């Protein structure tokens, strides 16, 4: 009666730890587009700074 | 984010290359240095007839 809830409770965590660390996962990939495409942006408005410049 | 968006969206108006002037007040500038240079060559044809 002491190993059952044990048992059951061992069983469950073990999923439940890999458990709602998906979230993190596919939450990263609209901030990774979101920083690469501003990293472009960020050399691509360098660039445009020159050529304002020359402008 | 949304900044940089609409900044980057209000300085190339829709162009690949940079806008810094004015884009139609750019071509209203040209249109008035072609029809000027018309009317040079109007004026100087005239002036060699004369």
């Amino acid at each position: 009666a002491s190993f059952i809830p044990a048992v059951n409770d061992l069983t469950s965590d073990l999923f439940r730890t890999k458990s709602k660390s998906e979230e993190i996962k596919i939450e990263l990939e609209k901030l990774e587009k979101n920083l690469t495409a501003t990293l472009v942006l960020e050399k691509c408005l360098q660039e445009d700074v020159k050529k304002a410049e020359l402008h | 984010n949304k900044d940089v968006d609409m900044l980057c969206d209000t300085l190339y108006q829709g162009g690949n290359q940079l806008l810094l002037s004015d884009q139609e007040l750019t071509e209203q500038f040209h249109k008035v240095e072609s029809q000027l240079n018309k009317l040079n060559h109007l004026l100087t044809d005239i002036l060699a007839d004369v």
